[PDB]
């Protein structure tokens, strides 16, 4: 896996790669890492992939209560003060590494955390097995004052070292730029430089191929009239 | 030792044009020993379809709590569940024992009754949900599964024409597996009609 | 961590390196150790940074509701706070935490907190890994009554040396004052302190 | 303290009746009529509607006849709240026998474990008793066809023809006057009509006022089916049995 | 201390009333009107801003809320129990649904959820019945639209048009009249409007009509784009503007 | 009416007629007296001799809280003796956490609130004393007084007992006599004449003195019992003052 | 008639114990007043000291909250710090929880939650208090929320409690129908202060010294109140135009 | 304990279990019945740690008594190893889980057929035609797979268990000292006092 | 009248009705007389038949080596109250190795009846105790009321008719006070005090119950034919 942020000049941008592994065996080709916890507060998770769905859905489920029993929208620090006491008390059991993002009524954020519960602060972040690969180009590349599309450029561009050097990683890209006064734009599948070639040879099969012993209409109706 | 590999079998499902597939073996064993040939994994509720790997107790366990949950969604809305729906019920379900879980490989399979969509899913035994558009493999044989149905799959297959498709991914995976075969069984699914047959193998 | 804190004549002043470290590979270089629990009592953070940050949190809001009873706390009362959280809890966190604070009564005050959760009040302290190489240096250094700036050299040279020795530590040096005048925050930069 | 307040829910009184559930029965008397018709091929549900409004949402509405699982259904007359708690308890109940024995659940065993809640608020816990009476109309393979009906005192029996709520005196002797015991289904369907047709307090009965329901082996072979009936279907079979 | 109060404070009267909730009902008959109706393509809820003071800003009290992003509620009775109520609904919708099958649930189980609630106030040891009605409007995929009214009791019902509280008995006649099954929600819009204005006394502008519709999908209120299958909220409160364009032709 | 036969029940006037009813209690006890001075308070209490058989000086009735603090009461004694040992535990667990000994504010908010909770409940009864305690902390010297609905504030001079309206005239004397202030030990010998004084509403049955007191100067801050030769000064000028 | 004992309906719907709650919280005999200027929130209550032995300095019924959140209490002693402490212990909380200082607004509602549970919760008997809770909100500027017996809450433009409310009330509504606009339009407090003074002089009828009031100001990031000599400054300048 | 077998024949359920029980060094017993009746067309058999085996049959048999007089009705064979199978499958994941692998022969009086279940501690259960645990399977299925028929009759069944008893005898380490033979039918349970 | 029903309601006068109720019992009870001097402290208890087949019920307890005390009320109150006493007296010698204080231990029976008289559901103990010890600041004599009410005496007298032995006390205190040194002597004073509370039955050898304490005598009780040299 590998996930990033980026701060620029009027926002925020989170991107992603889109693999998912079971040991040395790719799971799923076109996974979804990035997360909704608000309409402009989205995650990216690496680790256990089900904790940081689980913990992304509990907090952004409080969260949602939490907007509407102060009738205010949501702030970034209340994501990650929530997120971060949740993953100290299970002491790291629960293992949820993520980049949280967004933007609220006092400005855009940039945060991660680690399954621990220890927090930091920055312009850019990198997580996950290719985050070695991405922080080796966002300490190439970074500058104070991006604008908009060098952040997704930067950011995108950091996912890639990651697909191509990090066996972890790979197939697409995914973005969501969050900025000041303006929807959430998620761009999924942003870049796709992974499609398969075509086959030599068509696989389908001439029609009676199997051998069968017993065929039988199955009864998914309900109990029937008359 | 090993919970998810004492007891063996297969589960592959995949999607067609208006249609989806899903297939199992018949094997049940205590670890080289086999002891039953009719321990049949899939099972449906309503028109959704759930194929069970894994540890035996568990997936009559997990069969038999999903059974109790969809007949009382069913009595409370007064309508069948959808795959959608059911799929976000088992993740749930799963992740609430994330510290004692169930070892099980789940998936679902069927076709939404309002928009007509053809749905497969695939889980991790701790609810993790994977939605690919072609196909879900679960098993002692996965690899194996993952191998055939990389090759042998393509888009837009007709109900027959995926029928051969599918059997040919499961049996041939089967066969490179000590814990899978000992019998199959694949089921095509349409909108309003669904077949169910049984696969002739090899027996070792 | 390399970090440090130091009573002076108008006050105290709390040091630190910015180096957060899984292993060998910096997860952070440019990372803020001095944490606010009070307006005027700061603290310093070593160990586990998620023990640390828990610990501080709890303490900012005791402090915080304390304030809301009792008026201003003292540097000792929030020592305390501290030390009960990590005596009572010794068994599950590993911390090592250096709390400074400034009273118009008291003036400037340090209490370290080591492994054990036991308290020790002292004209100075050092902790971290970093810091064991410069007990020599401090202990030569060191004198009470400084002022200001003599107190910001003490700090930037020890820890620059500190930095110097221990690849744990490194990055920018930050810097609080806490004084009557107010809260300062100071930050000097590898190509100034690693030519001293 | 406290004690000053309390009404005492669960005491006998002199002549060693139970108040509150003598209460209780007296609330359900007020309660729109429901009747149960056990026949040889199968079983009748009928209740009325208390005095409605033309903006109701009938073909929406369920206040009489609900569904328990796909062999047991009841008829409420009572406070439609206090219903619907021990009604959701005993579709538990049911799915709790079938994931342990993987059989459906035997009708009276249901029937006596709801009781035996509505019991339980009689004896114990300072609570004032449900104001439901239920009718069970259910099928299982040991009894065949049944019908039940429980108080508020928890107390149970079983019937061939039953009435619960108002005019249960007048409902009854007119169910005891036609009722045989080799009667059918379709029988029973008028019967229980024209019972309520006579016995009701509103000027005339029609379909919007109704709930119906029949519990029959007129299922494709030896299975049975429930039938709720949807208001154009109370229409016609009002207009069948020659009452509009 | 501890809650010595164990037993029922609602029990049967020798006449088989519940005492506790007959006297909730005369509470909610006190309240200030609120009425709903459904039309073919929505579902409207309106009721005045009884402004205790003209101190107050009344735009700081909602009477009408949202449950769900599908899912509105509106009052009669005391608005402190109606406050809490809309608390625990909003979380009842996410502990025993949302956090399940993760999706919303329909008008008709949010609703059961809520009566569940009002019914255990009824029963429980040591507590008081709310003394509030409520009408809950909303939409879901199979079941359209629909609108419900839950009483003091937990007792609900379905309703094409409806009224509670002050002047419910003259509101209810009123909309016996001009219901159809072919009205647009436009229609039922001027109806609500042409209804509520015969209940109130003063002033009848934006500013002291609150009026909410459950329509179309938003998608200019969702805050993201990017997920097709994501449209908006269907519950959508009308501003001070909107609500006097439509007393203009009135 | 029935409004006064439950604690916490509201009357049509707004009050707690059980809490009202605790009141008389705390009139029906024997004086009890504080005084604030420069750099501490003053505590006396007035102890009827029943008997010949008491033991003098052994019943002691003013207690202490921490080290710095003292308590006296006027009415139920168990209940305030109660009262003194939750003050006790709040004391000790404020001293446990924040280290520094307990503020005299603070822990006059601590007695406020738990007297307070027992008008909250039926199953509970209020409290059938007046207390009047105090002492020296970081801020200075401190003189509260404590009523049955768990109302409190701040005094220069306090009085509760059967005599407390002849004892409050006295301080009132005191307060616009002295604006400067007043010494410790000039408060020790006004608080005998005061309690001597005040025994007149008492004046069946003769009574003992018993003083306690804490000063910066005096008692570094710590609160002491006057014994011996101080006290029998105390009792001289009180007697001469009656006389 | 112990439906009057406790909190049930009585025949016509009413809580007694409630209505009777509200009339405990005029025992006290003072009057209280807040407004709202450009930059900050004011808040008077008068202060009266019947005994010559008491410390006139601990005679206070305006509370610090938080650091930003300021509460006056129209009602008694014993029940307003009751609230008082409660509602510190709340916005403590509610900052180590969701990482921001939690709004007056907010505050206001969890604390009429609370009274609300009182009025429906037998074993529990409603505080004799009405809360009038002021802050300058980072979001919506000047803040004035008050909460009572029965649970209920609002915003205000300005607001007034006690047994003189409503010729006070009556006095501010006036001056608003004539500006047409929703605040005092001044730039510093201590002018706002001194609006707040005026009207309630002009509303009253009686004029004060320096130890009859008592003065909360909200401004960003603080709440304060002002000693007796603060005060002083505040009546001098009144009384020089 | 060590062996248990079972085959469902045409009209009944043979069981077979061994009546030896060792404790470590020495056999204390020859004679131990391996068995309890749990309702009168109802028979489970039992193996795994020492004394667990005999703790969860006889609650088991206690709870199916119980059922029985409360409904004045038995049971079926498959409603009874569902409600064991639950509560072996609870068991599995509490503080200390029953060791205990059972089979469940019985007679259905409502279809007349008979049932054999087989289910290990785990709660893993099936239906077959004949069953085994332990390693008493790794000696006997050879010879079941080629002589077992569905037809078969009780006396033809209890040949084929002969073979699968002497084929144990003469491969198996332990001296197991023979087993007790048990058949349930239409008729009830009784068992096979000379093999 | 309708504010005695409960311990948690106080009258309009400011009175606890069920305590002054349980106050009576002490009242009904048989009278016991307590004393010391400076050396020793003496119980003299008459023990109350039910008729002359029965027994005569005993009135003294015996707490710790140094401590014990008399009962007149509720027997069974005094059992409760006498254990709690027995198990703080041992506490501190457990935990400290200390005897616990005659004073501290008045101070802990306030305590425990008190918490009976504030809440709901309970009631008051019904029984008044006499506390005679030897410690480290010499012989010491308390009076312990159900109100919570505990008192340090010379000497004092409780039960029916106890006003007799209490005013004789009452002009004996110069004479007794000084008996140091010499235990019959202060036996003799106590029996003579309690005679004072006798009317138309007198001091039998299974009527009277005699327990002592002092410098170098531990809590001893005396019954049967060793109180026949004091009658
Ligand atoms: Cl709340
Ligand atoms: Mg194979
Ligand atoms: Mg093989
Ligand atoms: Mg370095
Ligand atoms: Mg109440």
């Amino acid at each position: 896996t590998t996930i990033v942020g980026v701060k620029f000049n009027n926002g925020v941008v989170i991107a992603a790669d889109t693999r998912s592994t079971q040991g040395p065996i790719v799971a799923d080709k076109n996974c979804a890492k990035l997360h909704r916890i608000s309409p402009k507060i989205w995650c990216a998770g690496a680790g256990t992939a089900a904790d940081t769905e689980a913990v992304t859905q509990l907090i952004g489920s409080n969260i949602e209560l939490h907007s509407l029993y102060t009738s205010r929208e949501p702030r970034v620090v209340s994501a990650l003060q929530m997120l971060k006491q949740h993953l100290f008390k299970y002491q790291g059991h629960i293992g949820a590494y993520l980049i949280v993002a967004g933007v609220d009524p006092t400005g855009s954020h940039l945060f991660s955390i680690h399954a621990n519960g220890s927090t930091d602060v920055g312009y850019y972040l990198s997580l996950g097995s290719g985050s070695l690969a991405a922080m080796a180009v966002l300490e190439s590349h970074w500058k104070q004052d991006l604008t908009k599309e060098e952040a997704i450029k930067l950011a995108s561009d950091a996912i890639q070292a990651g697909i191509w050097n990090d066996l972890g990683s790979g197939s697409n890209v995914d973005v969501c730029v969050m900025e000041i006064g303006k929807d959430a734009e998620y761009l999924r599948n942003y870049l796709t430089p992974n499609v398969r070639e075509e086959k030599q040879k068509s696989y389908k099969f001439p029609r009676g191929t199997t051998a069968v012993l017993k065929e039988s209409i199955v009864n998914i109706c309900d109990i029937q009239e008359e | 030792s090993d919970p998810s590999s004492i007891n063996g079998g297969i589960v592959v499902a995949m999607t067609g044009k208006d249609c989806v597939a899903i297939a199992c073996d018949l094997r049940l064993g205590s670890q080289s020993l086999g002891v039953s040939n009719k321990f049949e994994k899939i099972f449906h509720y309503g028109h959704v379809f759930l194929g069970i790997t894994g540890l035996a107790t568990d997936v009559t366990t997990l069969n038999e709590m999903f059974r109790y949950k969809t007949n009382l969604y069913k009595l409370k809305e007064e309508r069948a569940i959808e795959p959608e729906t059911f799929t976000q019920l088992v993740s749930s379900s799963l992740y609430e024992r994330r510290f004692g879980p169930y070892f099980v490989g789940p998936v679902v399979a069927g076709i939404n009754s309002k928009s007509g969509k053809p749905f497969i899913a695939g889980f991790d035994l701790i609810g993790c949900i994977d939605e690919a558009k072609d196909f879900i493999v679960s098993g002692t044989a996965s690899d194996q599964l993952f191998g055939m149905c990389e090759s042998l799959y393509e888009p837009n297959l007709e109900p027959e024409d995926l029928f051969e498709t599918i059997s040919q991914a499961l049996l041939n995976a089967a066969d490179r597996d000590a814990l899978s075969g000992w019998g199959a069984v694949v089921y095509i699914i349409k909108k309003d009609e669904v077949v169910k047959r049984y696969l002739k193998m090899r027996q070792d | 961590t390399s970090i440090m804190a130091v009573t002076f004549k108008d006050g105290v002043i709390l040091g630190a390196d910015s180096r957060t470290t899984t292993g060998a590979y910096i997860a952070n270089r440019v990372t803020d150790k001095l944490t606010r629990v009070h307006d005027k009592i700061w603290c310093c953070r070593s160990g586990s940074a998620a023990d640390t940050q828990a610990i501080a949190d709890i303490v900012q809001y005791h402090l915080e509701l304390y304030t809301s009873q009792y008026g201003t706390p003292s540097t000792e009362t929030a020592a305390s706070v501290f030390k009960e959280l990590c005596y009572e809890n010794k068994d599950n966190l590993t911390a090592g935490i250096i709390v400074a604070g400034y009273d118009d009564k008291n003036k400037g005050e340090v209490y370290t907190i080591p492994l054990g959760g036991s308290v020790h009040k002292l004209p100075y302290a050092i902790a971290g890994s970093g810091s064991t190489f410069i007990y020599g240096y401090c202990d030569k250094n060191f004198r009470e009554n400084m002022s200001k700036e003599e107190t910001v050299d003490f700090i930037k040279h020890s820890l620059s040396q500190a930095i110097k020795w221990d690849g744990s530590s490194g990055g920018v040096i930050r810097m609080v004052v806490l004084t009557a005048a107010g809260v300062e925050r100071l930050i000097f930069y590898p190509d100034e302190y690693e030519q001293l | 303290g406290s004690r000053r307040y309390d009404s005492r829910t669960t005491i006998f009184s002199p002549e060693g009746r139970l108040y509150q559930v003598e209460y209780a029965l007296e609330s359900i008397s007020h309660a729109g009529t429901a009747i149960g018709i056990m026949a040889s091929d199968g079983i009748v549900l009928a209740a009325e509607r208390k005095v409605t409004s033309t903006l109701l949402e009938q073909d929406t509405s369920t206040e009489k006849l609900y569904k328990l699982n796909d062999k047991i259904a009841v008829a409420v007359a009572g406070l439609t709240a206090d219903a619907e708690i021990l009604i959701n308890t005993a579709r538990i109940h049911a799915q709790n026998y079938l994931k342990t024995y993987n059989e459906d659940i035997p009708v009276e065993i249901l029937v006596r474990r709801l009781s035996d809640i509505k019991q339980g608020y009689t004896q114990h816990g300072g609570l004032r008793p449900f104001g439901v009476s239920f009718i069970y109309a259910g099928y299982d393979d040991r009894y065949g066809y049944q019908l039940y009906t429980s108080n508020p005192s928890g107390n149970y029996t079983g019937w061939k023809a039953i009435s619960v709520g108002a005019n249960t005196s007048a409902a009854q002797t007119l169910l005891q006057m036609d009722y045989k015991d080799d009667m059918k289904v379709d029988d029973a369907i008028e019967l229980a009509l024209k019972t309520l047709s006579k016995t009701t307090d509103s000027s005339a009965l029609t379909y919007d006022r109704l709930e119906f329901a029949t519990i029959r082996k007129g299922a494709n072979d030896g299975e049975v089916y429930q039938k709720i009936f949807k208001p154009q279907e109370i229409k016609d079979i009002l207009v069948k049995t020659g009452i509009t | 201390m501890t809650d010595r109060y164990s037993f029922s404070l609602t029990t049967f009267s020798p006449s088989g009333k519940l005492g506790q909730i007959d006297y909730a009902l005369t509470a909610v008959k006190q309240g200030v009107t609120s009425l709903g109706i459904k039309a073919t393509n929505g579902v409207v809820i309106a009721t005045e801003k009884k402004s205790s003071s003209p101190l107050a800003m009344s735009e700081t009290l909602s009477k009408v809320s949202l449950l769900t992003p599908d899912i509105g509620a509106v009052y009669s009775g005391m608005g402190p129990d109606y406050r809490v109520l809309v608390d625990k609904s909003r979380k009842v919708a996410h502990t025993s649904y949302k956090r399940i099958y993760g999706e919303y649930p329909p008008t008709k189980l949010l609703v059961s959820e809520v009566a569940k609630i009002m019914q255990e106030a009824t029963q429980s040891g040591g507590v008081r019945p709310f003394g509030v009605s409520l009408l809950i409007a909303g939409h879901d995929e199979f079941n359209g639209f629909s609108l419900y009214q839950v009483d003091p009791s937990g007792s609900y019902f379905p309703w094409k048009a409806t009224a509670i509280g002050k002047g419910s008995v003259a509101a209810k006649t009123f909309l016996e009249k001009r219901w159809n099954d072919e009205l647009e929600l436009e229609d039922a819009i001027h109806i609500a409007l042409l209804t509520l204005k015969e209940s109130v006394e003063g002033e009848f502008n934006g500013d002291t009509i609150e009026l909410a519709i459950i329509g179309d999908e938003n998608p200019d209120l969702l805050g993201y784009t990017g997920i097709p299958t994501d449209k908006g909220p269907r519950f959508r409160k009308l501003t001070s503007q909107e609500i006097n364009d439509r007393l203009e032709a009135l | 009416t029935g409004y006064d036969l439950s604690n916490s029940v509201f009357s049509p006037d707004g009050r707690n007629f059980q809490v009202e009813y605790a009141v008389k209690a705390v009139e029906n006890g024997t004086t009890s007296i504080g005084i604030k001075c420069n750099d501490g308070v003053v505590f006396a209490v007035e102890k009827l001799i029943t008997s010949k058989l008491l033991v003098p000086q052994k019943n002691v009735k003013i207690q202490v809280v921490d080290r710095h603090i003292g308590c006296v009461y006027s009415g139920l004694i168990p209940d305030g003796r109660h009262l003194v040992n939750r003050g006790r535990e709040e004391a000790a667990s404020f001293k446990k956490l924040y280290k520094t000994p307990i503020p005299i504010p603070a822990f006059a908010d601590r007695l406020g609130q738990y007297v307070q909770a027992h008008t909250l409940y039926n199953s509970v009864r209020p409290f059938g004393v007046s207390t009047i305690f105090g002492g020296v902390d970081k801020n200075g010297a401190h003189l509260y007084m404590l009523e049955p609905s768990g109302s409190y504030w701040g005094y220069k001079g306090a009085a509760t007992g059967k005599g407390r309206q002849s004892a409050k005239a006295e301080l009132e004397k005191l307060v616009d006599h002295h604006p400067e202030g007043l010494s410790a030990r000039e408060a020790v010998k006004q608080a005998a004449k005061i309690i001597y004084l005040a025994h007149e509403d008492n004046k069946e049955k003769d009574f003992e003195l018993e003083i306690s007191w804490c000063s910066l100067s005096e008692t570094n801050g710590l609160h002491k019992f006057v014994k011996g030769d101080l006290l029998q000064e105390a009792i001289d000028f009180a007697q001469k003052e009656i006389n | 008639g112990y439906d009057r004992h406790i909190t049930i309906f009585s025949p016509e719907g009413r809580l007694y114990q409630v209505e009777y709650a509200f009339k405990a919280t005029n025992q006290t005999n003072i009057n209280s007043l807040a407004v709202r200027g450009k930059d900050c929130t004011v808040v008077i209550s008068q202060k009266k000291v019947p005994d010559k032995l008491l410390d006139p300095t601990t005679v206070s019924y305006i509370f610090c909250i938080s650091r930003t959140i300021g509460m006056v209490v129209n009602g008694p002693i014993p029940d307003a710090r009751n609230a008082a402490l409660r509602a510190k212990a709340e916005a403590a909380e509610f900052r180590y929880k969701y990482g921001y200082d939690m709004p007056c607004d907010v505050l206001a509602k969890r604390m009429a939650n609370l009274s609300q549970i009182y009025t429906q919760r037998a074993y529990m008997r409603p505080l004799g208090v009405i809360l009038t809770f002021v802050s300058v909100d980072e979001e919506l500027g000047p803040s004035i929320y008050k909460t009572d017996p029965a649970g209920y809450y609002v915003g205000y433009k300005a607001t007034a409690t006690g047994p003189k409310q409503q010729e006070i009330t009556t006095n501010l509504e006036n001056h608003f129908k004539k500006s047409k606009i929703d605040h005092i339009n001044e730039e510093s407090w201590e002018k706002v202060v001194e609006f707040a003074i005026t009207h309630m002089i002009d509303a009253l009828g009686t004029e004060f010294s320096k130890n009859d009031l008592e003065v909360g100001v909200a401004t960003k990031d603080k709440f304060f109140t002002l000693s007796a000599e603060n005060i002083e400054e505040r009546l001098v300048a009144i009384a020089e135009q | 304990m060590d062996i248990i077998l079972g085959i469902r024949v045409q009209d009944s359920v043979i069981l077979a279990s061994s009546k030896a029980v060792t404790r470590g060094i020495s056999v204390l017993k020859d004679s131990d019945d391996k068995t309890r009746q749990l309702s009168p067309h109802t028979l489970m058999s039992f193996a795994g740690e020492a004394g667990d085996t005999v703790q969860f049959a006889e609650y088991i048999q206690a709870n199916i008594q119980l059922y029985s007089i409360r409904e004045d009705y038995e049971l079926s064979p498959q409603a009874v190893s569902s409600f064991v199978r639950q509560e072996l499958a609870k068991s599995i994941r509490s503080r200390r889980p029953y060791q205990v692998n059972v089979l469940i022969g019985g007679y259905d009086k409502k279809k007349n057929k008979p049932e054999l279940y087989q289910i290990d501690y785990l709660g893993t259960k099936v239906e077959l035609p004949y069953g085994a645990h332990g390693y008493s399977g790794f000696y006997t299925f050879s010879l079941l797979d080629h002589h077992y028929r569905p037809d078969m009759t009780t006396e033809e069944g209890l040949d084929l268990l002969k073979l699968c008893v002497q084929e144990l005898e003469k491969r198996m380490p332990m001296d197991f000292k023979g087993v007790i033979v048990k058949i349930v039918d239409k008729d009830g349970i009784r068992q096979v006092d000379d093999f | 009248n309708n504010y005695d029903g409960d311990t948690v309601t106080f009258s309009p006068t400011g009175r606890l009705f069920q305590v002054e109720y349980a106050l009576e019992a002490i009242k009904q009870g048989s009278v016991t007389v307590g004393l010391r001097s400076n050396t020793h402290a003496v119980l003299v208890a008459l023990k109350r038949n039910a008729d002359e087949l029965s027994s005569y019920q005993k009135k003294i307890i015996k707490c710790d080596e140094h401590m014990g005390l008399s009962l007149a009320g509720l027997a069974p109150d005094a059992r409760v109250l006498s254990n709690y006493l027995r198990q703080q007296c041992n506490y501190s010698s457990l935990v400290f190795n200390r005897k616990l204080a005659v004073e501290r231990a008045g101070h802990l029976l306030c305590d425990k009846a008190q918490k009976n008289t504030q809440s709901y559901g309970g009631r008051p103990y019904g029984v008044g105790l006499l506390i005679i010890g030897y410690d480290k600041s010499g012989a010491h004599l308390l009076e312990f009321q159900p109100s919570g009410n505990v008192t340090e005496l010379y000497g004092t007298a409780i039960g029916a008719r106890s006003q007799g032995a209490k005013t004789y006390l009452e002009r004996t205190l110069d004479t007794f006070i000084k008996i140091d040194g010499n235990p019959d002597e202060l036996i003799k004073a106590g029996v003579e005090a309690i005679s004072q509370s006798l009317r138309d039955e007198s001091l039998t050898v299974d009527n009277l119950s005699i327990a002592i304490v002092g410098k170098d005598t531990p809590f001893t009780i005396y019954d049967g034919e060793a109180v026949a040299k004091y009658i």
